[PDB]
RNA sequence: CCGAUAGUGAACCAGUACCGUGAGGGAAAGGUGAAAAGCACCCCGGAAGGGGAGUGAAACAGUUCCUGAAACCGUGUGCCUACAAGUAGUUAGAGCCCGUUAAUGGGUGAUAGCGUGCCUUUUGUAGAAUGAACCGGCGAGUUACGAUUUGUUGCAAGGUUAA
RNA sequence: UACUCGGGAGUCAGACUGCGAGUGAUAAGAUCCGUAGUCGAAAGGGAAACAGCCCAGACCACCAGUUAAGGUCCCCAAAUA
RNA sequence: AGGUUCGUGGUAGGAGAGCGUUCUAAGGGCGGUGAAGUCAGACCGGAAGGACUGGUGGAGCGCUUAGAAGUGAGAAUGCCG
């Protein structure tokens, strides 16, 4: 019958500008998922794209509870025999946040073809100055 | 009217898959241009689609009066034919079989 | 009677039972056999006593 | 007198065959994958009719729990104050509301609002 | 202006000249329909029932009564040689709107 | 009673061809048209084979020639497709292309949710248990005489004939 | 609902879970009995995936509503109560 | 014929009602102004199934009521092409 869908390019996409100074890594990675998934909007709509664009900045200050800093480890393999790394939280909030802030955040988009295509519309910064001043980003102040 | 004509060749002992690699070379090109191609493609199947094509074109002169600096070649297709049922003798008194298979190939020209 | 409106006396006349056509109609795969017994086999079964 | 079969396998075979237009490959040809294809089809058929409406009543809730958000409201103290009131517009209509007319939508959320306080 | 009425066991919105299909009514073809149950009564007026409004009614004509499209429902179980054929066709009645109060 | 996988093994030069030292085993293969009127003549080619012309009701009936299905092989085009983990579909669905046995129509489908073929045998099978390359035809509870039980019909302390 | 009479069967490889015992080592998805349930012959929801565990028994259609087990930060519907 | 109440998952298996194929008998039909067959469609019935229109085909075939069966195939390392 009669049940409102969007289309491809009808609904207008802001852009938001969020400030990670002192956040649980999680706790921001899960208010900018909904916000990217496009799940704080009346016309939501599960097969397109309705979410906005976000930047982060202040990555580096991203906070840590307990002793993650320390042993909460990030593993890659290869796929050659004998190919697993390791990395800490800490050290990683310090040398590539950018990686912590994208893989923790990337951990919870939908794992499919839309997903990925929601993974492009983030930006984030480790330090104070993003290079997007022509977009018109505004501020974002989290629930 | 009647802008095209045709001939057939009905039968001709060529498998159609060692023909439909020659015949796909000449398809919606000049008929000068087409001899020329079939002239030098040291194939096997060359003379025959050349003595196709040529009896198309006389054909298309002759029956219904076109111009021969005009053409073109619109259609050309190998389709299958009956095959003959052959064997040879393999290993440890057991035969296998064997397909000597023909086809049937068509070329149609046109004024451009 | 005309012969053109023949109807036998209702009751009198039923319709065959035919085992082995589909499993629609109930005796499809075994036909009211069971599973691989003595009495599933072509002339199987034993004495009257 | 013999019955020897014919016109009937042919007529009845064609059938599915035809039911299975569509389909990738051999599935739209030969009638022993097209018959497996069409039997599937219809069981996943009779399954995805139930599923629907769960899928749309979901899709209901999510726009107005997003439409309410938008007025210090949950979902839950949204729905909690309507039933309380007693006003029974079902999900469909409350989305509808949300989607399109957003004035009578918060109209109505000011009457939950008041009942749920109250 | 519009209203939300409920007929057939669900609600429906509603407006002036809009063709609607319901469930099947007690009604010939050109007779009036009129709708008792209104919900929510919109535009420039939003007035609201609890859980009906008031004596304010929808009026409509029958345009035609039928069936839909033919279904067919099919089930079957792996292994167990049970299937089961069963077509389908659901009555409906379509009407016109003609007012709303 | 059968109607060319049927009916004799054999509707056709069949106990033939073929197999075996021998006794012996043992096939496949029907249909132009009412009438050959079976394509004079012209063109391409060595020929085969085609394109015209002609005969014919029909040649898309041209010497396995009535009808001509499916697998299988091709030519053209409307929609989709080169960042994507797929028992191949079903439900939701934009865009593009059409226009029906006219009715809440047809084709293709970017994207999203759900989803481990069919049969057999098993306590239990998506099963790394079994069977099937695909398509077509053929292929399995029957008849005779007795027993017992239910239904129908005729007569009824009688009923009924066999050769 | 029982029972009696008559026509027709199939079945006699069972499985796991809770409770009570034996054999075993107070082992086994072991083996053998008693008792109740489910599967066999049962789809649907939860245990990630899952015959036997928890909830609950599919006549058909609906773009309607209330609940059970289990749940409400994101994947993923609902409390950053 | 109309109501009230209770029901309508299902393997082995029991009971009931039917669809379709070939032939026979009677009645009534259509067909060179085009039969059976074959191809394509978005039609009809609760299922097996049944029509209508158009192309090819070029001579036979339905319908109603009964009767008789060489009576319906996807599987057998099934037989033939
Ligand atoms: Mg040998
Ligand atoms: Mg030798
Ligand atoms: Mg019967
Ligand atoms: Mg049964
Ligand atoms: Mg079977
Ligand atoms: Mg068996
Ligand atoms: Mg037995
Ligand atoms: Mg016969
Ligand atoms: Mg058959
Ligand atoms: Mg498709
Ligand atoms: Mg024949
Ligand atoms: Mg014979
Ligand atoms: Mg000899
Ligand atoms: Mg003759
Ligand atoms: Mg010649
Ligand atoms: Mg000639
Ligand atoms: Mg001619
Ligand atoms: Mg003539
Ligand atoms: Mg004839
Ligand atoms: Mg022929
Ligand atoms: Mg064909
Ligand atoms: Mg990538
Ligand atoms: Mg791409
Ligand atoms: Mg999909
Ligand atoms: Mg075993
Ligand atoms: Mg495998
Ligand atoms: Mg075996
Ligand atoms: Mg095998
Ligand atoms: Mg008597
Ligand atoms: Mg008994
Ligand atoms: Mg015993
Ligand atoms: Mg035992
Ligand atoms: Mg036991
Ligand atoms: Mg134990
Ligand atoms: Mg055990
Ligand atoms: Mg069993
Ligand atoms: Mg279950
Ligand atoms: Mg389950
Ligand atoms: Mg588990
Ligand atoms: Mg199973
Ligand atoms: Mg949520
Ligand atoms: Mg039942
Ligand atoms: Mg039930
Ligand atoms: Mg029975
Ligand atoms: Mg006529
Ligand atoms: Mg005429
Ligand atoms: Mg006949
Ligand atoms: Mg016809
Ligand atoms: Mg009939
Ligand atoms: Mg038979
Ligand atoms: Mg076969
Ligand atoms: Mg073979």
């Amino acid at each position: 019958r009669t049940t409102y869908m969007a289309k491809p390019g009808e609904v207008e996409r802001k852009w938001y500008v969020i400030d990670a100074t002192g956040v649980s890594l999680g706790r921001l990675s899960s208010e900018v998922a909904s916000i990217l998934r496009g799940k704080n909007k009346p016309q939501f709509t599960p097969h397109i794209d309705t979410g906005d664009f976000v930047i982060i900045i202040n990555a580096g200050k991203i906070g840590l509870t307990g002793k993650k800093a320390t042993d909460k480890i990030y593993y890659r393999h290869s796929q050659y025999p004998g190919g697993l790394k390791s990395r800490t939280a800490g050290e990683m909030r310090t040398n590539n946040p950018e990686k912590l802030l994208e893989l923790s955040i990337k951990g919870m988009l939908p794992k499919n073809s839309l997903g990925r295509q929601l993974f492009k519309k983030l930006h984030v910064y480790g330090g104070s100055e993003h290079e997007h001043a022509a977009q018109k980003p505004e501020v974002y102040e989290l629930r | 009217e009647v802008t095209s004509a045709k001939a057939v060749a009905k039968t001709v002992r060529i498998a159609p898959r060692k023909a439909r690699i020659v015949i796909d070379l000449i398809r919606g090109k000049q008929v000068g241009e087409a001899i020329a191609i079939l002239k030098y493609t040291p194939r096997s199947a060359s003379p025959i689609i050349e003595k196709v094509l040529k009896s198309a074109i006389a054909n298309a002169e002759h029956n219904y009066d076109l111009d021969i600096n005009n053409l073109v070649v619109e259609e050309a297709f190998v389709d299958e034919g009956p095959t003959l049922k052959r064997f040879r003798p393999r290993a440890q008194g057991r035969a296998s079989a064997i397909n000597k298979r023909t086809s049937h190939i068509t070329v149609v020209v046109s004024e451009v | 009677m005309k012969l053109h409106e023949l109807k036998p006396s209702e009751g009198s006349r039923k319709e065959r039972n035919r085992v082995g056509r589909g499993t629609g109609s109930g005796n499809g795969k075994t036909s009211g056999r069971g599973h691989k017994g003595q009495k599933a086999r072509s002339g199987g079964g034993v004495r009257l006593g | 007198p013999r019955v020897k079969g014919g016109t009937v396998t042919r007529k009845r075979r064609k059938k599915i065959v035809k039911l299975a237009k569509g389909y990738y490959g051999s599935k739209h040809l030969l009638f022993k994958v097209a018959n497996q294809a069409v039997m599937k089809s219809y069981q996943y058929a009779y399954r995805d009719r139930r599923q629907k409406k769960r899928d749309f009543r979901r899709l209901w809730i999510a726009r107005i729990n997003a439409a309410a958000r938008m007025q210090d409201l949950s979902y839950s103290k949204l729905m909690h104050g309507l039933k309380l009131a007693g006003i029974d517009i079902n999900r469909k209509m409350l989305a509808d509301l949300a989607v399109n007319d957003i004035a009578s939508f918060n109209t109505l959320a000011d009457s939950a609002k008041k009942a749920l306080a109250k | 202006m519009y209203a939300i009425i409920e007929t057939g066991g669900k609600q429906i919105k509603v407006e002036a000249g809009q063709e609607i299909y319901v469930e099947k009514l007690a009604g010939e073809v050109g007779d009036v329909v009129t709708f008792d149950k209104v919900l929510f009564v919109g535009g420039d007026s939003a007035k609201v029932g609890v859980p009906f409004v008031d004596g304010a009614t929808v009026t409509a004509k029958v345009e035609k009564q039928g069936r839909a499209k033919k279904l067919t429902v099919y089930k079957y179980k792996p292994k167990k040689n049970y299937h089961k054929k069963q077509g389908h066709r659901q009555p409906y009645t379509k009407l016109t709107i003609d007012a709303i109060n």
